[PDB]
């Protein structure tokens, strides 16, 4: 499972 | 032996031509198992190899709400970016991520790892201690505090240590007819003239996996690495890979080189002349 | 950071006329990531081609492959071409049988 991004 | 799974994203924008392209790769070793391409009609994360037919619907559609979701944070990465690096509105740009963790033969976690890069420049990485952020440039700065004080590292940390690692043993262990297997080198040369009394003597190995390999040219029993080409090892289109490294030997001389391939599907390096 | 791509053109087994093999075009190496990459038969684009194994290496270049089925016949001629900003033209490599 992929992680889930939040931002930069 | 060890396994890993990693993800490739990537995000570009693409000024006077709607919004950013947006993918996601997942892979577990050398295998592409999972995809997510927002260029698609109506895109979905789809399974990349045969055994992810073992997930339930519900695993596709919580993927592809996070890819969505994850296609969002990068669109407005996108956009932050322009404004850290003060550039204009209509170039086109670059944001990558490279995710994942490695686990041994027990399945215990080896290292996580998130490294991201602007333009295709190193930009912001994940230290090995998974606790702090290692920024690139005065702009990677404001995000490894932004970061900071957002506890991001410790969410991160988690994922790695487990989600990663836990999903990872899974799909090693639904897909171990494929991911656990190991498949043959077969080699052969191929031999071509040249100018100047010269010949190019070919080392060709196909059909193997995983995509580790060693090939090497040999003269009196010394590899000749140095004086030799070759092309990266490379996919396929089945699973398997294959590559080759040439020397330039002269002619008539060709019978004293010798190949030797290693991998671990050969319990003996294999030895080819021309 | 703009690096011409790397072009390569290759069958998953040594070529047998009149049996199903698998043509490959690995191009690799290049950035930016906007790129187009065609497979071709006699000079003609082949429909089927399908796009897989998209990664990037350690300086963050692009590698993808475009592969399809094929029987090769003794007079076909296959090829890839592929358009980057990087090059003027577009560049077409010919698989090269006995390489
Ligand atoms: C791969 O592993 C299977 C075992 O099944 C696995 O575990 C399940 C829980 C699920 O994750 C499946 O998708 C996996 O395939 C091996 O098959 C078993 O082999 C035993 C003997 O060792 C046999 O008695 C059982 O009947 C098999 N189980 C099933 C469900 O068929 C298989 O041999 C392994 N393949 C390779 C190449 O190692
Ligand atoms: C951003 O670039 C503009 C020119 O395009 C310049 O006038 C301005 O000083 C720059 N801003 C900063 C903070 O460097």
């Amino acid at each position: 499972e992929q992680y889930k991004f939040y931002s930069v | 032996g060890p396994h890993s799974l990693r993800y490739f994203v990537t995000a570009v924008s693409r000024p006077g031509l709607g919004e950013p392209r947006y993918m996601e790769v997942g892979y577990v070793d050398d295998t592409e198992f999972v995809r997510f391409d927002s260029d698609a009609e109506n895109p979905r994360y789809e399974p990349r190899a045969r055994w992810m037919e073992q997930e339930g619907p519900e695993y596709w559609e919580r993927e592809t709400q996070k890819a969505k979701g994850n296609e969002q944070s990068f669109r407005v990465d996108l956009r932050t970016l322009l404004g850290y690096y003060n550039q204009s509105k209509g170039g086109s740009h670059t944001i990558q991520v490279i995710s994942g963790c490695e686990v041994g033969s027990d399945g215990r976690l080896l290292r996580g790892y998130q490294q991201y890069a602007y333009d295709g420049c190193d930009y912001i990485a994940l230290n090995e201690d998974l606790k702090t952020w290692t920024a690139a440039d005065m702009a990677a700065l404001i995000t490894k505090h932004k970061w900071e004080q957002a506890g991001e590292a410790e969410r991160l940390r988690a994922y790695l240590e487990g989600t990663c690692v836990e999903w990872l043993r899974r799909y090693l262990k639904n897909g171990n007819a494929t991911l656990l297997r190991t498949d043959s080198p077969k080699a052969h040369v191929t031999h071509h003239s040249r100018p100047e009394d010269k010949v190019t003597l070919r080392c060709w190995a196909l059909g193997f996996y995983p995509a580790d390999i060693t090939l090497t040219w040999q003269l009196n029993g010394e590899e000749l690495i140095q004086d030799m080409e070759l092309v990266e090892t490379r996919p396929a289109g089945d699973g398997t890979f294959q590559k080759w490294a040439s020397v330039v030997v002269p002619l008539g001389k060709e019978q004293y080189y010798t190949c030797h391939v290693y991998h671990q599907g050969l319990p003996e390096p294999l030895t080819l002349r021309w | 950071i703009q690096k011409t791509p790397q072009i390569q053109v290759y069958s998953r087994h040594p070529p047998e006329n009149g049996k199903p093999n698998i043509l490959n075009c690995y191009v690799t190496q290049f950035h930016p990531p906007h790129i187009e990459i065609q497979m071709l038969k006699n000079g003609k684009k082949i429909p089927k081609v399908e796009m897989s194994d998209m990664s990037f290496s350690k300086d963050w270049s692009f590698y993808i492959l475009a592969h399809t089925e094929f029987t090769p016949t003794e007079t076909d001629t296959y090829a890839c071409r592929v358009k980057h900003d990087s090059m003027a033209e577009p560049k077409t490599v010919y698989w090269d049988r006995d390489m």
